[PDB]
RNA sequence: GCUAAACCUAGCCCCAAACCCACUCCACCUUACUACCAGACAACCUUAGCCAAACCAUUUACCCAAAUAAAGUAUAGGCGAUA
RNA sequence: GCUACCUAAGAACAGCUAAAAGAGCACACCCGUCUAUGUAGCAAAAUAGUGGGAAGAUUUAUAGGUAGAGGCGACAAACCUA
RNA sequence: CUCCGCAUAAGCCUGCGUCAGAUUAAAAUGAACUGACAAUUAACAGCCCAAUAUCUACAAUCAACCAACAAGUCAUUAUUACCCUCACUGUCAACCCAACACAGGCAUGCUCAUAAGGAAAGGUUAAAAAAAGUAAAAGGAACUCGGCAAAUCUUACCCCG
């Protein structure tokens, strides 16, 4: 019901609320992907309670009793997440032979510069589509120019850069002498 | 600015809204019988209703194919303008008024009024006294206007033991918006009509206020209320219209009741109404002494027919056809 | 000659193909592996790509010759929506009946005493008449697609209020969203009707005859007009993809089997969109011939010839200020030729309820010349019209 | 420019189509002529120039009955709308046309000529010497793309080993096969050229705009010229 | 008379006239955006 | 005088600009005529939450546990733990052969599955 | 569930189904009065009125008659020292009303 | 006595060396940053002029694949400017 | 997105006279004749009054088109982002 | 006083709601400035449509008499295919274009004088000059380039077009 929304009712107005550790990505590879399908939904519970608490602090405000808690929570919901895709990431790898899930392929986009193109999911071929074929990823010869003074905009930076941290090693002697070694 | 009042809505509990908005008190059953000092042959009546419903369904042929949200629209929208077409040709040697009666088909009704006030909360305006202004725009399938005025069901004095609801919000929760627009005042037709008087009105509730969508959304409940909600909107709007053709208003309240009957069906449940307009003064200038209430009486929603199979309706009620007969009988009082 | 259609409006010739296509015995290396366009590749062929799956929202109807009822002998179908060229003289021709101006002195006789008349006639009617024009909307001046229904519904259910005086009149109704088929042959075409829209009087006493055996046996001296050069069949829609089928509207049981009257109107506000005064008549024919066909194949099979009963339908056409009445009796089922027992029909042309209906006073100079009502209102057009009710009831 | 004709309907109907105007303005989106804008909207009446168009099912002379003689707003001639057998087309009528003639369209060419009525449709070579005509064409089957403003009127002058003597109403002779289709007599409104138009704004209402205010020189181009009646012009290959 | 109100705003007419759909379109409005990426601006078109 | 470096959003431009653009929610269905929009109650995302009754796991776990190392999970990993076995008692009982592999768990194919591993057609 | 991609759906094709959703909903106080019935959730941009019931009623077992949703814009006016606008975010409201008369 | 004054870091410049060149998920050529439908539009082509010649009209240096030297030489050129 | 002209599909014009009107009186609306004021102003062309037109070659909202060796122009060498 | 006002479209994008304030307006109660909190809930509106062939001569004007030219904004059928249905988005304000909290510019509906919306005077004194108005003895254009302006409600003629 709406009750789980909220902590247990002795715990309001109380400053701290004792907690413990946050679930750790290699205690939850013990753990059956059923157990921790159901584990997912218990953690959520306990997220919506603190970013309950968390909004009405503020309408009241006063400060939130033990702000430790929504991160703890946070970060098992993550190592949660990380463990199976982990797992499924592995199970591909031997069936398929695949590094990513979603198709995708390098092009050059209208711009001249490298992308990592990510597939859609159509229901016509790609020689059929208006839209897609309205898509250029090509450039053309007048693109050349722009790509050389992009990269000289690249290495003038790297090289402020490089040059800058001699300096600082170079005035950082001065100062301690003794670093000589 | 103005609310605008929808009788058939989908908002929840929307009858003891509309029950504020009106000033209306809602009670079970049918209104007292008046214990005051031909041949009716049902045997016929129930054969009309069965042709005219087996027509509709089976022995009429479709061009095209019928589709479930066509089916208000195509097959209970004909019936019941069928159905009072022919039982008001079969009931005028038991009531001459129907002889000399206007039946109408899909024709607006408006009603304007203000009841409340409130304060403008942002704004240049803000801080100053505005009126809570209403609209119902209501179009029944059918209604049945005549010269002679009916007779009240109880004395415009009478009152009832039971309070009006009353909200703790404001109305734009019910939900409910606001639009500015042409305020109409309209009965069925103009002032010049001396049909000015309403007998009974009929309405079919739509596709997407239908029972078997709102069991799926936990609104079982709600079956109910949708169906004395738009009783009490439609038939204050159209009572209500009809004192103003009189001359009256808020100022001018009513000094007889204006009475009228609804009967609303969603094609096969049916649910029978009677609703009395006692005051007409909802302004707090002029409600604030008003002692009377206006009043409606409604039964529960109850079939017409189990299920129709081919050329044969099983399960026919005709306690459902003998109260909508009761409703058609009724003429004004004659006098000596 | 002229073509219409200039090429610049054309789909554009597809681009010339690439001449590595012309070499034998050489691969073409285009973009197809790479999934997009590219100028500096040649542009491949894909094959016809199909869905596989249905899809309603995507279908492709196939071609007309493999759809199934497809047939060479093509046959001209009248619907609501045909506007014939030569009028009534066209209908006579299809329908293969002989007109007769004024309707039948028993149907006039109906109305010819002061007994059958409604109380307050002439007031009555005319209410009626301002209701539909004036009141019956909040807009000033209500359009004609919404009066002319009204002031037709209103004129029955005024003569339907006579139930106390004829008890006979219990025994019909008024049918809405209706349709009926019809097809038979006039001198080698294959013709059909397709009756729709309007309202269907139903009964279930059919109507008596009107002529007598010698007055249906002495339209065989009658000769059918013509019309050179113009054809019988123009202005139909002549379909090669058809059905020859027989319907009455309503599957065997309905209570309300016999039609009595049909109604139909010229409900569209601009004057291009409604029939001309010819034009409508010429459909109530074709109608009331294509319901009193409907029945007579259904009662005396599919055969043809001379009927032993001849069947009877009113038709009632109005444009909400002019209505037309016709009485058609269907004497045989042997149209193929022009000779022999011909079909009857008593048609009424423009009779104005009312010539015209000021919904604003003309104010001229301060002086109101003329005041809101109908003008030039006329009582025995309603007559005519409580007679076609009354008829087979009274 | 996205400049996309008008003229894309492929079927002939009788229906009034709907068109848009140009300004004088080509598909680039420049002028390319002065003086046009604006004007009454108008909506085009297919109007079949090819008398002799028997139908799908049927050859050789038929018979059309006219139905309406109207005015249309996109020439300067009347139209008259002719049915025979099943169908419906639009025509240029004749100075003398009402509704309930019967006109003639054939193409025989008899050993004689024939009696010519006005609006009947005949070849060059079955027509007496000094006949009225119009709608002339240049070759069999080309259409009609002279003689069809209003009033206007050709004269057969000889026939000459299967050739016709046209003379135009430029008082140019014309020489064309005896085989082309024309039509017998004038074009209606013979009146059109005596019209006033009264007020400027009345050729605003036709689509016509005022000249430039800038004042030009007269050159040589400027004053009468009395030249010869150019050589006959003859569409015919020996 | 007064001047200086010639901008009659119009979201329409703004993406249709700078927009990025029509910069593309031509080979000098790729060059447009080329050279507000080289310059860095932070909005490109409208 | 137009914000070209504000967020372009479906509350900004004219009628028509206001209904096309949306925030990011998936479809459910398609428009039909007479703008009558059909739900599709496959395209609704179905929400699969299971029995929490007796579930001993709770949101945080006891500080009196082991700092245990973290070991990633590897396809190598994976392929020890549960194909291996299966084939090394194959291999000592004499019956081992490529064609067998489907037997062991291998997967030539990814159609005719309901979840697909590559392209993938379930969400997480 | 967000920043994720959706399988596309076919007449006759499966039963779409997430497993585990990682829509977050704070469940809040009303600013102005509302009735008893209704209850007031701050919920995802990428969330639907479907969804959130379905979510309410298989995670926390609560029956609902009536969704509704709206966008709330925040305001960009907010400038930092630097003179350039902060933004904050913008979010949905839903208000939900429950069923058997709670 | 107010207003102010004063500061040394941030980083930057010229060389040398070395070729250079991404990523959580989701979104982005349609009104970019917008989950989902029948398409076939496609790239290439002498720079000119200011200026100098005390006007201007032929003409007037512009890295083009090794520093130096041959040499401002041969040669070109309103045989002028200059190259 | 001003303005000049054009295209598509829209909107507005009381009352009086005459009822025929590129007709008259006269609001809204469009224009800007004369006068005063203002001249770093309310305004990088305005204010008040007085005036011209106001069912037409009228005024006007929306989207689109014509681009500088050019466009557009009832030629003022007008207008094409003060 | 009422030059209006309410609403829609367009445009703008939280821009006088609560709490707090050292910020602010001529003004150390108010606030359009700062910080935090809250807020606009769909029925109005936007976002639409299976294919192929085929159909569509007869304006509008109270549309009926009548009279027109500049000749006009609205229509289908046949066969095939097609049983799940209420999602998504706009909704605030004292607001936009003119560098301004600008005497300017700004489409439509209703109201046609208001039921809505507003305040010309910071206080005093009552010089000149200046601005905007009112009244004026007798005379009545003698003013002036000119009856400009004001008042009043008028004749005739010429040039140009
Ligand atoms: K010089
Ligand atoms: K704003
Ligand atoms: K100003
Ligand atoms: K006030
Ligand atoms: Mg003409
Ligand atoms: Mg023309
Ligand atoms: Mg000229
Ligand atoms: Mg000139
Ligand atoms: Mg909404
Ligand atoms: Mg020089
Ligand atoms: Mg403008
Ligand atoms: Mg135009
Ligand atoms: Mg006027
Ligand atoms: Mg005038
Ligand atoms: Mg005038
Ligand atoms: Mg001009
Ligand atoms: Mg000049
Ligand atoms: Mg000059
Ligand atoms: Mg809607
Ligand atoms: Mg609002
Ligand atoms: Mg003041
Ligand atoms: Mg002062
Ligand atoms: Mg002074
Ligand atoms: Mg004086
Ligand atoms: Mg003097
Ligand atoms: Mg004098
Ligand atoms: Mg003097
Ligand atoms: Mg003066
Ligand atoms: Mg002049």
């Amino acid at each position: 019901g709406l009750e789980e929304f909220f902590d247990d009712p002795k715990n309001w107005g109380q400053e701290k609320v004792k907690s413990g550790a946050a679930w750790t990505c290699q205690q939850l590879r013990n753990k059956s992907n059923e157990d921790l399908h159901k584990l997912w939904y218990v953690l959520l519970k306990e997220r919506n309670m603190l970013l309950t608490l968390e909004q009405e602090a503020k309408r009241q405000r006063l400060p939130m009793p033990s702000p430790e808690r929504l991160d703890k929570v946070v970060d098992s919901m993550d190592a949660l997440d990380k463990v199976v895709q982990e797992r499924e990431d592995a199970l591909r790898l031997l069936q398929t032979g695949q590094e990513r899930a979603r198709p995708g392929a390098w092009r050059r986009d209208i711009f001249g510069r490298i992308i990592w193109h990510k597939f859609k999911q159509w229901v016509i071929p790609w020689h059929l589509n208006k839209r897609y074929n309205r898509k250029r990823f090509f450039a053309l010869p007048y693109v050349d120019h722009f790509l050389r003074l992009e990269r000289e905009k690249r290495a003038r930076i790297k090289a402020r850069k490089e040059n800058l941290e001699r300096k600082k090693a170079k005035i950082l002697l001065k100062k301690f002498p003794h670093l000589a070694e | 600015m103005k609310y605008m009042v929808y009788p058939q809505t989908f908002a929840l509990n929307a009858d003891r809204w509309y029950q504020y908005f009106t000033k209306t008190v809602f009670l079970s059953g049918l209104p007292p019988p008046p214990a005051e000092p031909p041949a009716l042959d049902l045997a016929a009546l129930r054969a009309v209703a069965c042709d005219c419903l087996l027509q509709e369904h089976f022995y009429l042929r479709r061009r095209r194919r019928v589709h479930r949200y066509e089916e208000s629209e195509v097959i209970s929208l004909p019936f019941l303008d069928q159905l009072v077409s022919t039982l008001v040709g079969l009931l005028s040697p038991h009531n001459p008024a129907l002889a000399a009666a206007a039946l109408d088909y899909r024709c607006p009704v408006h009603f304007y009024w203000v009841r409340g006030e409130e304060i403008i909360p942002r704004g240049h305006r803000r801080g100053r006294i505005d009126d809570l202004r209403y609209q119902i725009d209501d179009k029944p399938n059918n209604q049945i206007r005549i010269s002679k005025q009916l007779a009240e069901f109880v004395p415009l004095d009478y009152s009832v033991p039971i309070e009006i609801p009353t909200i703790k919000c404001k109305p734009d929760k019910l939900p409910l918006f606001k639009r500015q627009y042409e305020n109409h005042i309209f009965v069925g037709s103009k002032t010049a009509d001396p049909c000015c008087y309403g007998h009974t009105q009929f309405h079919l509730l739509p596709d997407k206020l239908r029972r078997e969508r709102l069991l799926r959304q936990n609104c079982a409940d709600q079956i109910e209320v949708v169906f004395r909600a738009n009783a009490i909107a439609s038939l204050f709007a159209w009572t209500g219209a009809q004192a103003m053709y009189q001359g009256f208003w808020s100022e001018a309240d009513v000094t007889r009741p204006f009475v009228s009957q609804a009967v609303i069906t969603d094609g096969k449940y049916f649910s029978f109404f009677c609703y009395q307009l006692n005051t007409l003064a909802l302004t707090t200038q002029a409600d604030q002494n008003n002692p009377r209430k206006n009043i409606c009486w409604g039964t529960q929603s109850k079939p017409l027919y189990e299920t129709i199979e081919d050329n044969d309706v099983k399960g026919f009620n005709d306690d459902v056809l003998l109260q909508i007969v009761h409703f058609l009988l009724n003429r004004p009082k004659e006098e000596k | 000659a002229y073509e219409w259609g200039v090429r610049s409006t054309r789909k554009s010739e597809p681009p010339p193909l690439d001449r590595v296509y012309e070499i034998p015995g050489l691969e073409p290396i285009t973009f197809a592996g790479k999934m997009h366009f590219v100028p500096w590749l040649a542009r491949p062929i894909f094959p016809p790509w199909d869905r596989g799956y249905k899809d309603p929202r995507f279908y492709r109807s196939p071609p007309l010759h493999e759809h199934p009822l497809y047939k060479d002998q093509a046959c001209y179908i009248f619907h609501h929506r045909c506007r014939l060229l030569e009028g009534v003289k066209q209908a006579l021709w299809l329908t293969k009946t002989k007109l007769i101006e004024g309707l039948p002195e028993k149907v006039l006789s109906l109305v010819d005493d002061p007994r059958n008349h409604i109380e307050n006639q002439d007031e009555c009617v005319l209410n009626v008449i301002s209701h539909a024009r004036l009141w019956q909307t909040t807009e000033e001046i209500p359009k004609r697609e919404t009066y002319c229904p009204v002031i037709v519904d209103n004129l029955i259910q005024l003569c339907k209020s006579q139930i106390l005086k004829h008890p006979s009149l219990a025994r019909r109704i008024c049918v809405q969203n209706s349709t009926f088929s019809a097809t038979w042959n006039r001198e080698s075409l294959l013709l059909q009707v397709r009756g729709s829209g309007g309202a269907r009087l139903s009964t279930k006493d059919p109507l008596p005859t009107i002529a007598s055996r010698e007055e249906i046996e002495a339209t065989k001296n009658h000769v059918l007009e013509t019309f050179y050069p113009i054809s019988p069949i123009i202005d139909l829609h002549e379909c090669n993809i058809y059905d020859v089928k027989n319907d009455t509207g309503f599957q065997e049981g309905y209570p309300y089997p016999y039609p009595h009257t049909l109604y139909l109107l010229d409900k569209a506000n601009l004057r291009p969109h409604r029939l001309q005064p010819d034009q409508l008549r010429a459909k109530m024919i074709l109608f009331a011939f294509g319901s009193a066909l409907a029945q007579a194949r259904l009662l005396y099979g599919n055969d043809a010839k001379v009927l032993e009963q001849p069947v009877v339908v009113q038709s009632v056409g109005t444009d909400g200020r002019v209505f037309h009445f016709l009485v058609f009796q269907l004497n045989t089922t042997d149209l193929d030729c022009n000779e022999g027992v011909k079909n009857l029909a008593w048609v009424d042309s423009d009779q104005l309820l009312y010539q015209h209906f000021w919904c604003l006073p003309v104010i001229k100079k301060r002086v109101v010349v003329e005041p809101v009502g109908p003008v030039g209102f006329k009582p025995e057009t309603f007559r005519k019209f409580l007679a076609l009710y009354l008829h087979g009831a009274a | 420019a996205n400049f996309v004709s008008w003229k894309s309907r492929t079927k002939y109907t009788i229906t009034p189509v709907k068109m848009r105007k140009s300004g004088g303005r080509d598909h680039t989106g420049r002028i390319r002529v002065h003086g046009i804008g604006g004007g009454h909207k108008q909506r085009y009446r297919m109007i079949d120039f090819l008398r002799f168009r028997p139908e799908e099912t049927k050859s050789g002379p038929f018979e059309e009955k006219v139905i309406q003689v109207r005015y249309d707003p996109c020439r300067s001639a009347d139209i008259a709308l002719v049915a025979g057998g099943s169908r419906k087309r639009w025509i240029i009528a004749t100075e003398n046309m009402q509704a309930g003639d019967t006109i003639l369209n054939s193409n025989h060419i008899g050993r004689m000529a024939v009696a010519a009525r006005e609006g009947d449709a005949h070849p060059l070579g079955a027509l007496p010497v000094g006949t009225l005509i119009n709608n002339v064409e240049s070759e069999p089957g080309r259409g009609a793309q002279y003689i069809r403003a209003a009033g206007t009127c050709g004269v057969l002058l000889r026939k000459v080993n299967g050739t016709a003597i046209i003379q135009l109403p430029s008082k140019r002779q014309m020489q064309v096969l005896e085989t082309c289709v024309a039509t017998v007599g004038r074009v209606s409104n013979v009146d059109h050229n005596k019209r006033v138009i009264g007020k400027a704004g009345r050729n605003r209402w036709l689509g016509k705009r005022p000249n430039s205010g800038r004042w030009h020189r007269k050159g040589g181009w400027a004053g009468r010229k009395i030249r010869p009646l150019p050589p006959m012009k003859s569409y015919v290959k020996l | 008379k007064a001047r200086g109100n010639e901008y009659q705003p119009s979201n329409i007419k703004r993406k249709n006239k700078h927009g990025w759909v029509r910069r593309l379109s031509t080979p000098a409005g790729v060059q447009v955006i080329l050279r507000r990426m080289l310059k860095g601006r932070k909005s490109l078109s409208h | 005088g137009a914000d070209r470096m504000s967020k372009w959003t479906s509350k900004r431009g004219p009628r028509s600009f206001r209904g096309r653009k949306g925030r990011g929610a998936k479809g459910i269905g398609f428009l039909t005529s007479g703008w009558r929009f059909v739900q599709i109650k496959e395209m609704v995302p179905e929400f699969v939450v299971p029995d929490l009754t007796g579930f001993k796991l709770k949101p945080y776990v006891s500080y009196l546990a082991p700092e245990s190392e973290e070991t990633p999970l590897t396809a190598a990993q994976l392929f020890s733990e549960a194909v291996a076995p299966a084939i090394e008692k194959d291999f000592k009982d004499g019956t081992f052969d490529p064609d067998n592999l489907e037997k062991y768990g291998f997967e030539p194919t990814q159609e005719g599955k309901l979840f697909q591993l590559y392209p993938r057609n379930f969400l997480r | 569930a967000r920043n994720v991609v959706y399988p596309l759906y076919r007449l006759g094709g499966p039963q779409l189904r997430v497993f585990r959703t990682n829509f977050f909903i704070q469940l809040v106080r009303p600013g102005v009065a509302q009735p008893e019935d209704t209850v007031q959730f701050r919920i995802p941009m990428e969330m639907t009125r479907v969804d959130l019931r379905n979510y309410l009623e298989g995670i926390y077992n609560v029956p609902v008659a009536a969704v509704r949703t709206r966008v709330q814009h925040g305001s960009n006016k907010r400038r930092d020292h630097r003179n350039v606008r902060i933004k904050k975010p913008d979010y949905k409201v839903a208000y939900v009303q429950l069923a058997h008369g709670q």
